[PDB]
């Protein structure tokens, strides 16, 4: 009903 | 049969047995009867009279003698061994004696059976080195203020525990025979309670060498009467056993101490760790960073893996800190052409052969993509496919699709 | 047999701590030849010195009776002869702490409904089916979930009801009730739930950053963050630019966008014109206050 019915990902870390 | 291991197997606190470290042990004391031979006094009260019983100490003669090897002997109730200073070495001289282990210990007391009557000022010092610089340990005085500098009858601070304390307790004269004096090193101490937890008092408990000095003795004041001979040969310091009780530092790693190759006391570290105490970790389990083990926690040195194609490998604080506090080594000059921080995968310009598994040699296959051909080195690593260009069918770049020729251009190799 | 020498060390020493008592168990020396009378067991806290219990040669286990709860002993074993005592072995052991049996607990708080009143007070009603003189008294709990990790927040009331002071404006809190009438105590009531009502925010928008766009410099991004006291859901955002800092609201250009966008894009800007920013927040009870205006210079 409110599901989503390939995946990116995206990555951020401090020196 | 090891005591490092669980019924299973798994990794468990060692902790090496209560040991009297004292016994069998040469002191180095300041003074000693019998060269040259001198005569000394036992004095014995009963009910309002005291007696006196002088007798000789003579060096040469064993039955006459007192040496230091008589206060680390076997203690027998039925025949008493006692070393004897010098006749009336009253304040400011003093009487000392050099206890050296010559290893990091836990004292939990130290105690000390006196012949003669109780010292009037005692002290009790440590050495953290292996006797280079002194640290007091605790000070027995009826005068703490005048003859030690320290505070009568001082209550334990929790801002200070690592500091030594004064107290007139076990001082007195009664008993002039068979006095004893029990320095317990975690007694009123706050957070011994907690004493696995609290680093503070784990370093207080830590001695090296134990040097205790005797600095006033007991006396009636008939020394300076008209007869100084008498009076001044009944003043002694006598001590038949003297016991430093603690178990062998090795940080929860070590179950026994051992003599190593150069004949030094070591313990016999477990857990993957290394070290005279086990206070770093043996090469190659720098995985997490060093802690000592707890009851509930065995806290071993974890391996560190680089699918045997590194030797050595590194701690890396950052990486620990961005896993979560779980693992943190990184492998050191990776081999067989591979990369990353566990040595997991082909470096850039490589694929991984799959008939052969990840721990073998040749486990990285050259990527020979070609330099007009491919756009990109590095290619797919479980097929072994180079990024064409302009749809090229070749599997390192090599060939025009169909209907493609040939081409001048280094933008376009292959036109329809 | 042999007591022309002091008995051997004894092979083995173990100690089992207990509330009040420690078991001790051991094995005689593996030498033979020299007779042994007995045991001497050798306890107390931090030396073994303390108290001394002489045993028979045939005992090979004895419990040390009347001992401190959390105390550090430490116990020695020596194998004594008529010629004298031998070679001791020492063993330590911590004392386990006396235990005090808990209380039967009492029945909790029943119908605890959270009563709303404004943006900082919510009224807590709750009921007691014990109650048909007593000197029990009840507590009251309530915390948010931001910031994060924070206890608990605890008060005392002796009547079925109270008023809760100094909370956030729409912000979920959690309460529970408890009894305690003495050493006895129930646990926590069944927890309810009140959301404060939403108010005026009371703080402006936060780290305002302005920067020139690379690709048309004519365009210019403005970046702003949600102010800490949003005092409720934000429906939008008011963009306020201008050429002169000195001159009213009324002169300054409206720019309004969405609450859920916090960026815009704004085109056809002037060339040599040092432009000024001011961002506010938009609610359902009214609007956020004015902000610090920023340098930012086109060429
Ligand atoms: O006044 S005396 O007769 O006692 O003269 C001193 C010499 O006595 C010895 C030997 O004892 S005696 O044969 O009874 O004279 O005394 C020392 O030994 C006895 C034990 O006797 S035994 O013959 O060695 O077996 C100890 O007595 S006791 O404690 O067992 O009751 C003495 O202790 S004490 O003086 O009472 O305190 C002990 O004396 S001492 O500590 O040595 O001074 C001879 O000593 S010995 O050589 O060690 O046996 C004395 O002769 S000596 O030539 O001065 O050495
Ligand atoms: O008698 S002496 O010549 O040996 O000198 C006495 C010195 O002791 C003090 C404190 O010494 S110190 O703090 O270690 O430097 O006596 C005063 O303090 C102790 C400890 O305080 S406390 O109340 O116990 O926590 C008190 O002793 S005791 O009662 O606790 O056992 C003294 O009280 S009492 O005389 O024992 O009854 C207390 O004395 S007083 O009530 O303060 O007068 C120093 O006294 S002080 O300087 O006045 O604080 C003395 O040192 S001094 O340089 O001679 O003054
Ligand atoms: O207040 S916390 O509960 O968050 O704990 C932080 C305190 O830990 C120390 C030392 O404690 S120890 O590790 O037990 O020896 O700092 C060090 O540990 C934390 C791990 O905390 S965590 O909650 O388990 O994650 C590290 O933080 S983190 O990177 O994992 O987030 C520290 O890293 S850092 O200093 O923030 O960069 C780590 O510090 S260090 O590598 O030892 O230098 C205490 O810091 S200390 O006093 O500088 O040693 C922290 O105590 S504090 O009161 O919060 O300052
Ligand atoms: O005497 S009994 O018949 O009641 O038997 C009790 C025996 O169990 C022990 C050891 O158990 S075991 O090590 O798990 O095999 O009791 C202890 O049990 C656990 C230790 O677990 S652990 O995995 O080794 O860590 C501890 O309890 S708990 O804290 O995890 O809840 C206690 O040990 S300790 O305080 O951590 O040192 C202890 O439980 S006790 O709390 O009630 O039971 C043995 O007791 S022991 O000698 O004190 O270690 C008993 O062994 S025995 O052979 O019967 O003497
Ligand atoms: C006892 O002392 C004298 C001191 O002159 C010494 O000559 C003698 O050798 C000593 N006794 C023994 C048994 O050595
Ligand atoms: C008995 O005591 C005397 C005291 O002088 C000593 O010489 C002797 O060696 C002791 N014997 C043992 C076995 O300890
Ligand atoms: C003991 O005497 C020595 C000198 O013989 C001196 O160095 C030391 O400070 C004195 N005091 C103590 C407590 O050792
Ligand atoms: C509630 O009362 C008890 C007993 O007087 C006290 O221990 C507790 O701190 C009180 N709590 C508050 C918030 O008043
Ligand atoms: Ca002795």
């Amino acid at each position: 009903p409110c599901n989503y019915h390939s995946y990116l990902f995206c990555g951020l870390f401090g020196d | 049969p090891d005591p490092c291991s669980d019924e299973n197997g798994h990794p468990r606190r060692c902790i090496p047995d209560f040991v009297n470290a004292a016994f069998g042990k040469d002191v180095r004391v300041s003074s000693t009867c019998g060269r040259p031979p001198a005569r000394y006094c036992v004095v014995s009260e009963r009910g309002e009279e005291r007696l006196r019983s002088c007798h000789l100490c003579n060096a040469s003669d064993p039955k006459k003698a007192h040496p230091p090897a008589f206060l680390t002997d076997l203690n027998n109730p039925h025949n008493l061994t006692c070393w004897q200073s010098e006749n009336y070495l009253q304040f400011p001289h003093n009487v000392t004696l050099t206890l050296s282990l010559g290893k990091k210990f836990e004292v939990t007391y130290v105690s000390l059976q006196f012949c003669s009557p109780r010292p009037e000022s005692m002290a009790i010092y440590k050495s953290m080195d292996y006797g280079r610089t002194w640290v007091p340990f605790q000070f027995y005085s009826t005068q703490c203020r005048k003859m030690y500098n320290r505070p009568h009858r001082a209550p334990i601070t929790k801002q200070n525990e690592q500091e030594a304390v004064c107290t007139d307790s076990h001082t007195d004269m009664r008993p002039l025979s068979g006095g004893l004096i029990a320095f317990s090193t975690l007694d009123g101490r706050p957070s011994a309670h907690d004493f696995d937890n609290s680093p503070v008092l784990q370093d207080w408990v830590t001695a090296t060498d134990i040097r205790v000095a005797f600095s006033r003795l007991h006396t009636f004041g008939d020394e300076n009467e008209d007869d100084s001979e008498l009076a001044r040969d009944s003043y002694f310091y006598a001590v038949s056993d003297l016991q430093v009780g603690g178990r062998c530092k090795c940080n929860g790693h070590a179950a026994r101490c051992v003599r190593d190759r150069d004949d030094s006391l070591v313990c016999d570290c477990r857990h993957n760790t290394a070290g005279p105490e086990c206070d770093r970790c043996k090469p190659f389990h720098y995985d997490r960073p060093w802690q000592r083990a707890t009851a509930r926690e065995a806290n071993e040195c974890v391996a560190c893996n680089c699918n045997l194609h590194a030797r050595r490998c590194r701690f890396n604080m950052e990486l620990y800190k961005l896993s979560g506090r779980k693992s943190g080594g990184v492998c050191l000059n990776c081999r067989h052409n591979t990369a990353g921080r566990h040595c997991h995968y082909c470096k850039e310009g490589y694929y991984r052969d799959m008939g052969k598994p990840i721990t073998h040699r040749k486990a990285c296959k050259a990527c020979d993509c070609h330099p007009v051909g491919a756009a990109g080195k590095t290619c797919n690593q479980t097929t072994g496919q180079c990024p064409c260009k302009d749809g090229v069918t070749g599997i390192t770049c090599n060939r025009c699709a169909k209907g493609y020729q040939q081409s001048r251009s280094p933008i376009a190799p292959c036109i329809k | 047999t042999g007591e022309t020498r002091v008995p051997e060390v004894p092979s083995s020493l173990h100690v089992r701590p207990l509330v009040t008592s420690i078991v001790v168990s051991w094995t005689p020396p593996e030498n033979q030849n020299i007779v042994v009378r007995g045991y001497a067991i050798g306890y107390g806290i931090g030396s073994p010195h303390a108290q001394t219990i002489k045993v028979d040669y045939k005992q090979r286990y004895y419990t040390i009776e009347n001992l401190d709860p959390s105390s550090h002993y430490v116990i020695t074993l020596k194998a004594f002869n008529n010629v004298g005592e031998g070679i001791p072995l020492y063993e330590s052991a911590v004392t386990r702490p006396h235990t005090v049996p808990d209380p039967t607990p009492m029945m909790p708080p029943v119908g605890v409904q959270a009563s709303i009143l404004s943006h900082d007070t919510i009224r807590i009603t709750w009921a007691d089916n014990s109650l048909p003189t007593d000197s029990r008294y009840y507590t009251v709990r309530w915390k948010t979930n931001i910031p994060a990790n924070t206890k608990y927040k605890n008060a005392n009331a002796t009547t079925l009801s109270y008023l809760v002071t100094g909370l956030k404006p729409n912000t979920l809190y959690e309460f529970s009730v408890m009894v305690t009438k003495g050493r006895r105590s129930s646990t926590w009531s069944m927890t309810a739930h009140g959301a404060t009502f939403e108010l005026v925010p009371t703080s402006p928008p936060k780290d305002v950053t302005v920067v020139s766009k690379e690709g048309k410099p004519r365009t210019i991004i403005v970046n702003w963050q949600p102010p800490s006291e949003a005092n409720g859901k934000i429906t939008g955002y008011i963009i306020y630019y201008s050429t002169d800092v000195n001159a009213e609201i009324h002169d300054w250009v409206i720019e309004p966008v969405v609450g859920n966008r916090l960026t815009h894009q704004i085109q056809e800007l002037t060339l040599d014109t040092p432009y000024y920013f001011k961002i506010q927040a938009r609610n359902s009870k009214g609007m956020g206050p004015m902000s610090e205006a920023v340098q930012f210079r086109t060429p």
